[PDB]
This record gives C-alpha cells, sequence and structure tokens, in this order.
RNA sequence: UGUCCUACGCCGGCAGGCGCGGGUAACCCGUUGAACCCCAUUCGUGAUGGGGAUCGGGGAUUGCAAUUAUUCCCC
C-alpha cells in the first residue's frame, strides 16, 4: 500500500545502517532508500555522510546517478 | 564557345560554389582552383534499311 | 605559456570568480536581491542566495569571451523556455532590470567599462584579473 | 542526521494542520493563502536556512515566521507581492491567510450579487 | 587496445548458442569505444546485425515519446548500468548483456491465421535475427515497464533486468515473456 | 608547410588547418578536452587513441567550427582533423605513412574522411 | 531434444499476409537429413536455427 | 556540396586564414 | 521577414515607459548567444515541489470602444 518511509533517522535504524550499510556490494540511494524505509534526500544525505568518514568508496557520480561500494 | 555540343544544341545566382569531395581538400594548395566549380556539375523513324526519314 | 581562460573548465571558473567576487566584498548588492525572480519564465526564487555574485562572474566571463554586448545580449543570453500553461512552450528572454544592475555594478568595480561601438566590455584590470583567477584554477585541477 | 527529541509531527498554525515530514518553505505553502514563492521569501525574511525540516522548528522561528505572515510591509515585503493590494472598501495592502481569504471571497460574491452585475448573477445561476 | 567506454574489455567475450554469433556483433572489428556512431545501418536489409550490440540496446532505450532521440541519455543509462552490473556480478557486463540476449530470444513462436471466422495459431520457428531483435526490446521493455514509478532508476532497473536474463531466473520480465511464447507455440503444434 | 581542410555533418561545418608544431590541439581556441559534451569525448579523442600520441607529437592543429548542433559539431570536428592528419602526412611526408593511417581510419570508421551524405528532406505542395 | 540446423535454400514468402517464410533445412550433425521448415523473421542462405521439435515438416500452399 | 555549404564553408577557411594572418589615429596632418 | 524589424542608454521586480541611432536590406537586428540536450543543486512514489483548469485582487499595453474577462504581468 501507501510508502511510509522515515524523513529523520531514528535510533535503531541509524544503528543497523551504521552497521550494515558499508558491506552491501552495492550502495545507491535508492536501494539503501527502499531496504531502509528512508526518502531519498535523508539516504542521499546519509551517503555522503558515510562518504565523509571514509567507510564508502564512490566509483561514479552523476546529476542523475551516484554509485557506491566498500572499501576491501 | 567552339565545343561540339555548345554548337550542336537546340537552340546572387553567380556567386554560387561547387566543391568537390579522393584525397582531403586542401584549402593551401596551389592547385585547389580546379576542384571549386563555378556551376552546377553534371526523333525521327529508321526504315528497314536504316537510312532516316526526314519531312 | 601562460594558461587562458579558454584553457579552464567554466563552471569551476564561474564558482571560484563568484567566490573572488564575494571575498572582495565591493559589489553594490540591490535590497531586492531576494526578492525577484531573474526572468518571467521563471516559478521560484533560486536557492542559492548569493545569485548575484554567481550571475555577475558569469556575465564577466561571457563580455571576456564576446565583449560588445549590452543589456539585452545578456536578457538572450539567459533567456529560456516559458511553459505557457496548457499552450505550446515559447522562448523568453531574461529581466531586463537584473542584467542592468549586475552590469552597472560590474562597472562599478573598475571591472567592466563602456565602449563607443555599443554596451559594456572588460577593463585590462578585468582581463589580467581573470587570467589571474584562471591561473588559480588551472593550478588547482591540472596540477591535482 | 538523526531525529531531535522535540519534532512536531503536526503543527498548528493559523488553524491549519501542518506536516511537520516536509520541507519548511512547503509546510507553508501548505496554508491557504501561502503559495511556494511568497512561503519562500517570508522565509528568507526572518533568516531561517530552507535545507533545514519544518517539523523540528522552535516556538521562537514558528513565531517570527508567523509575525511576518500577518505583517509583511514591516519586514521590506514589497508592495506588489501581495494577495489583495487595493480592497474596495478599505484601501490598504494586505495579505489574508486562512479565514480571511475564505471570508473576503465571499462577500466579494456577496457584493457582486448584491449590485445584480452580470459577474455575480451568472455565478449564482452557476449553482 | 579499444575499449567500450575507456575502460570494458571485450577479447573475453564469447557467444554460447552458434545461432546467435554472427548476429551479435561484439568482436575486434565490432569493439568501439562508445554506442554512439550515427551509421546507416538500415539503409539495407540485414545490414542492423553488423552493429554492436550495445548501439542496438542504447537505440532500444530510446522509447515512448518524451525520450525520443535522447541518445545521450540514453548511453549514459548504459554506462551507468554497466558499472551497476560489474560492481554487482564482478564479472564483465558485456558477456552479461550476451547471455541475456542468448536466454532471452524466443526460440520458437506462433503466427495468426484464418479463413473465415476460424482464427487458429500455427507454430513457426524464429529467425536469429528475430531472435535478437525480441530479446533485445523484451529487456528494454521490462527495464522500462520495472522501474516507471518507483525509486528505482532506470540505470538499476535496466541492469538487474540484464542480470537476471543472464542467469535465466524467472523474476525477469523477458523471460516470462519468451516462456509464455514457447508455451502457446508448444502448444500448437 | 601547412595545409587546411574541412569536415562537416548535416549543417555542422568545421575547418582545420593544419601546421608544424608540439602537439596542441584547439578547436574554436579550446582544447579537446573542454568541447561541451563530456558523453561524446571519446568521439573526439577517436584518431588519438587509435593513431597514439607519438604521431600527433609534432603537429599544431587549429579548427573554426560553425552550424549544426552539438554532435554535428563534435562529427565535424572528427573528420576535419583526420583529414588534415591525412593531408599532412600526403602533401610533406612519405606516401606509405598516409597510406596505413588512411587505411586504419577506413576500417575503423568510414565516415572519418567522407562526409556523410544525410540532410533533411524538403517538403512540397 | 534441442536440435541445430543451416537454412539451404529459401523456398518463399508464405502466409495469408506473406508473414512467414517455407524454406530448405538440413541437419549439421547428420548432413543427410533435409526437411521444410517455416519461419517468422527475415532470413538468408547461411543462417543456423534452433529446432525444438524435429519430426514434422512444414506446409502451407 | 553544393551552394550554402560550400559557400559557408569558404567564408569559414578565409576567416580562419585571416586571423593566422593577423598574428592609432588617421593621418590628421598630411605632412611628415 | 522588416518602415515596422530593432541595436544602445536610463527607470521599474515584471509586464512595460522615456531618449537617441541603424536598416527599402547577404551592410542593421544578426558571429540570428533558440529549445530540447549537457553539467551541478533540491525534491522521493505521496492526485505530492507532477498537472494546470476554473476563480479573487492589483498593474500595463493596443485601440473611438475591452462589460460577456482583447492581450500581457504579479500574488
Amino acid at each position: 500500500d501507501k510508502l511510509n518511509n522515515l524523513v529523520l533517522f531514528d535510533k535503531a535504524t541509524y544503528d543497523k545502517l551504521c552497521k550494515e550499510v558499508p558491506n552491501y556490494k552495492l550502495i545507491t540511494p535508492a536501494v539503501v532508500s527502499e531496504r531502509l524505509k528512508i526518502r531519498g534526500s535523508l539516504a542521499r544525505a546519509a551517503l555522503q555522510e558515510l562518504l565523509s568518514k571514509g567507510l564508502i568508496k564512490l566509483v561514479s557520480k552523476h546529476r542523475a546517478q551516484v554509485i557506491y561500494t566498500r572499501n576491501t | 564557345g567552339d565545343s561540339i555540343e555548345e554548337i550542336l544544341a537546340d537552340s546572387r545566382q553567380r556567386s554560387r560554389a561547387w566543391l568537390k569531395e579522393d584525397e582531403p581538400l586542401n584549402f593551401l594548395d596551389p592547385k585547389v582552383a580546379q576542384r571549386v566549380l563555378a556551376t552546377q556539375p553534371g526523333g525521327f523513324k529508321v526504315s528497314a534499311d536504316g537510312r532516316l526519314i526526314i519531312r | 605559456p601562460g594558461v587562458t581562460v579558454k584553457d579552464v573548465n567554466q563552471q569551476e571558473f564561474v564558482r571560484a570568480l563568484a567566490a573572488f567576487l564575494k571575498k572582495s566584498g565591493k559589489l553594490k548588492v540591490p535590497e531586492w536581491v531576494d526578492t525577484v525572480k531573474l526572468a518571467k519564465h521563471k516559478e521560484l526564487a533560486p536557492y542559492d542566495e548569493n545569485w548575484f555574485y554567481t550571475r555577475a562572474a558569469s556575465t564577466a566571463r561571457h563580455l571576456y569571451l564576446r565583449g560588445g554586448a549590452g543589456v539585452g545580449s545578456m536578457t538572450k543570453i539567459y533567456g529560456g523556455r516559458q511553459r505557457n500553461g496548457v499552450m505550446p512552450s515559447h522562448f523568453s528572454r531574461g529581466s531586463k532590470s537584473v542584467a542592468r544592475r549586475v552590469l552597472q555594478a560590474l562597472e562599478g568595480l573598475k571591472m567592466v567599462e563602456k565602449d563607443q561601438d555599443g554596451g559594456r566590455k572588460l577593463t585590462p584590470q578585468g582581463q589580467r584579473d581573470l587570467d589571474r583567477i584562471a591561473g588559480q584554477v588551472a593550478a588547482a585541477n591540472k596540477k591535482h | 542526521l538523526v531525529i531531535p527529541e522535540k519534532f512536531q509531527h503536526i503543527l498548528r498554525v493559523l488553524n491549519t494542520n501542518i506536516d511537520g515530514r516536509r520541507k519548511i518553505a512547503f509546510a507553508i505553502t501548505a496554508i491557504k493563502g501561502v503559495g511556494r514563492r511568497y512561503a519562500h521569501v517570508v522565509l528568507r525574511k526572518a533568516d531561517i536556512d530552507l535545507t533545514k525540516r519544518a517539523g523540528e522548528l522552535t516556538e521562537d522561528e514558528v513565531e517570527r515566521v508567523i509575525t511576518i505572515m500577518q505583517n509583511p510591509r514591516q519586514y521590506k515585503i514589497p508592495d506588489w507581492f501581495l494577495n489583495r493590494q487595493k480592497d474596495v472598501k478599505d484601501g490598504k495592502y494586505s495579505q489574508v491567510l486562512a479565514n480571511g481569504l475564505d471570508n473576503k471571497l465571499r462577500e466579494d460574491l456577496e457584493r457582486l450579487k448584491k449590485i445584480r452585475a452580470h459577474r455575480g448573477l451568472r455565478h449564482f445561476w452557476g449553482l | 587496445d579499444i575499449k567500450l567506454f575507456g575502460k570494458w574489455s571485450t577479447d573475453d567475450v564469447q557467444i554460447n548458442d552458434i545461432s546467435l554469433q554472427d548476429y551479435i556483433a561484439v568482436k575486434e572489428k565490432y569493439a568501439k569505444y562508445l554506442p554512439h556512431s550515427a551509421g546507416r545501418y538500415a539503409a539495407k536489409r540485414f545490414r542492423k546485425a553488423q552493429c554492436p550490440i550495445v548501439e542496438r540496446l542504447t537505440n532500444s532505450m530510446m522509447m515512448h515519446g518524451r525520450n525520443n532521440g535522447k541518445k545521450l541519455m540514453t548511453v549514459r543509462i548504459v554506462k551507468h548500468a554497466f558499472e551497476i552490473i560489474h560492481l554487482l556480478t564482478g564479472e564483465n557486463p558485456l558477456q552479461v548483456l550476451v547471455n541475456a540476449i542468448i536466454n532471452s530470444g524466443p526460440r520458437e513462436d506462433s503466427t495468426r491465421i484464418g479463413r473465415a471466422g476460424t482464427v487458429r495459431r500455427q507454430a513457426v520457428d524464429v529467425s536469429p535475427l528475430r531472435r535478437v531483435n525480441q530479446a533485445i526490446w523484451l529487456l528494454c521493455t521490462g527495464a522500462r515497464e520495472a522501474a516507471f514509478r518507483n525509486i528505482k532508476t532506470i540505470a538499476e532497473c535496466l541492469a538487474d533486468e540484464l542480470i537476471n536474463a543472464a542467469k535465466g531466473s524467472s523474476n525477469s520480465y523477458a523471460i516470462k515473456k519468451k516462456d509464455e511464447l514457447e508455451r502457446v507455440a508448444k502448444s500448437n503444434r | 608547410q601547412s595545409v587546411q581542410v574541412f569536415g562537416r555533418k548535416k549543417t555542422a561545418t568545421a575547418v582545420a588547418h593544419c601546421k608544424r608544431g608540439n602537439g596542441l590541439i584547439k578547436v574554436n581556441g579550446r582544447p579537446l578536452e573542454m568541447i561541451e559534451p563530456r558523453t561524446l569525448q571519446y568521439k573526439l579523442l577517436e584518431p588519438v587513441l587509435l593513431l597514439g600520441k607519438e604521431r600527433f607529437a609534432g603537429v599544431d592543429i587549429r579548427v573554426r567550427v560553425k552550424g549544426g548542433g552539438h554532435v554535428a559539431q563534435i562529427y565535424a570536428i572528427r573528420q576535419s582533423i583526420s583529414k588534415a592528419l591525412v593531408a599532412y602526412y600526403q602533401k610533406y611526408v612519405d606516401e606509405a605513412s598516409k597510406k596505413e593511417i588512411k587505411d586504419i581510419l577506413i576500417q575503423y570508421d568510414r565516415t572519418l574522411l567522407v562526409a556523410d551524405p544525410r540532410r533533411c528532406e524538403s517538403k512540397k505542395f | 531434444p534441442i536440435k541445430l540446423a543451416r537454412v539451404t535454400k529459401v523456398l518463399g514468402r508464405t502466409g495469408s499476409q506473406g508473414q512467414c517464410t517455407q524454406v530448405r533445412v538440413e541437419f549439421m550433425d547428420d548432413t543427410s537429413r533435409s526437411i521444410i521448415r517455416n519461419v517468422k523473421g527475415p532470413v538468408r542462405e547461411g543462417d543456423v536455427l534452433t529446432l525444438l521439435e524435429s519430426e514434422r515438416e512444414a506446409r502451407r500452399l | 556540396v553544393g551552394p550554402r555549404l560550400s559557400r559557408r564553408i569558404l567564408q569559414q577557411a578565409r576567416q580562419q586564414q585571416e586571423e593566422l594572418e593577423a598574428e592609432r589615429e588617421r593621418t590628421t596632418r598630411l605632412g611628415p
């Protein structure tokens, strides 16, 4: 039915993303949005937030599609 | 003038030019004006003997 | 041997030139810099609240590339597509007041001067300032 | 970031419910009488970041936004920016938002009816 | 070496179907930097078989009105889809696309015939060129119908469709369409 | 010694002037890593990536481009560059080198030395 | 079983609207069998086809 | 090529040759 | 295509006003700086920042005359 994706991070969601996101073998705002129930802006902002800590590797960036991967 | 086809004939605009494209055209070649043209490129019954019929 | 503006990425040039003009602080920002749409075919105000600096940087770059341009040329350049309701879209020019104000502010910087044949053009101060900031951008990008 | 402890999911502004899980420049637009452009200028006149979400504003910023909303002219909002510029009964530059718009439309249609002009008679023959 | 997109090697690409070898053109003569060539590939019959197959996919992404002619958009989509495919499976996306086309082509189809009121289906075989054509068309249709109203980008759905069609899994739209077409053609011998 | 050739697409026309140099390659005063669409960037560098930078190491080319659209301008640029190189190695360098260059340019992309004869059709009454 | 077979010569366009092609088809594993098949799509000599059930011959007037 | 395209190409080549060849008050008083 | 096309300067935020020039024309608009497109930002599946109809107020322009909204601009 109607999606109810969250607009700001809850505690449990923030913890599970900070311990689960840097190993997906696919990091993209859409996929983390659909598996974490997060609206796309918050998922995006979390993704450059995780890139700022060096835990996330960028491989290409575009105005329509920015794509990441794990470090090792 | 004295060409056969002109004599045997049934008898803005001047600034139009045609290039030709062979080797690539060299504008700095002294013989390039040969590849730049100034104009556009491009009833009787026979008898049994074969002589024509004129009337 | 000196790197030219034409040898530099233009969007990073505009960004660094806008940063330089904001750092100098000698631009005459109008009072209505907040409450205006940049053309009649726009719908919202620009989100970047320092839009005057970016527009002035873009205007300086354009007058470097092709001088002799007036207000009407600037309105043609930043013109765009107006979506006319349920009617076919058309081309509409930019607002004349914003072009006039960015031209007069760049002129008050001594960056831009009038000419006899028409509208505005660059000063030698403008040319060497753009060359210097272009050298900075080329050093920050090509040497990295 | 994460949720603050004071996030308000639904705001009550001018007897209007405001969904806090929205951008502020469009949560203000959700109020009747305020569009996108007017919400953007009233939030920029209040010196409030437009990247910041609506639902976790403090009360001070909400009250300052409201005081700019019912008082535009006192905060350099231009005269040509308003809904009702020259009101026919008492000419003053105004901005009616929640119930004033519905009311002032109602007596506009009532004035059109009472003089028996073509527009009022036509619109009240339309229903 | 000629590599697609400055990265992508064509020497290790092999075709496992002998029917489609002459109609899937990814080899050293057909290896190109970009899927944009603007060649006169439809002025004569069977000419489009010599097209690089990435260019055929790019030309078949320009569908449904609004996207007509937007080829730079589709080469952007193809580039991002190839990156997503590589970063997902760890293997070259050219082989993934070749396997997806091979597993996506209908090998046996049906033809509507009739004389007067009696309309029936006759099973016929599918030529390799039409196999390639329906494979490309069904892959593009699968990606397009897959996303269309969700957070998933066209590149991610396209990458997922080529990945699942190369695997032959039933989750792909193209595989399901091929299965139902072959089931109808088998029931109309 | 110097040469001057032209290349074209539908209405986009480019003129390339080729002179001795050190390997500075320019269109409209800009480098080829600066011409507006990066998506077709490899279409610009195709003679560079096939023929190698060593064969471009002793030449300066300047191209003036006008007409058409972005894609047609790129195609005119690459056609003019390839024709300029062919003309230089025909006029002032040996014939055989021009032979392998013109060859490999043909079996990669046949349009690199001949214009595409496709243009918009007219409408009649 | 899945079979593979080369087109030898095309007999011509068949079907009510000319939507099919009747064609001469021979196997590669045993280059003695020779069959008539009808196909959908453009075909030429030298094409090789994947035949699902290789017993019956196509038949259309 | 045809008339219009060749005319544009000739003008481009002429302007390019001129700007490669390229790289005060008028004499009001006639005497030196 | 143009003696109504318009360059340029000033005022207004925009429709628009004032002045001063060019063009009876490959000479001036006009190196016709067009839109899709490309790059970057925000938006996140929600009849929603998609979609714009119908309405309320105000300003301007063409005309003897705009009411049954001539047309344009803003909210």
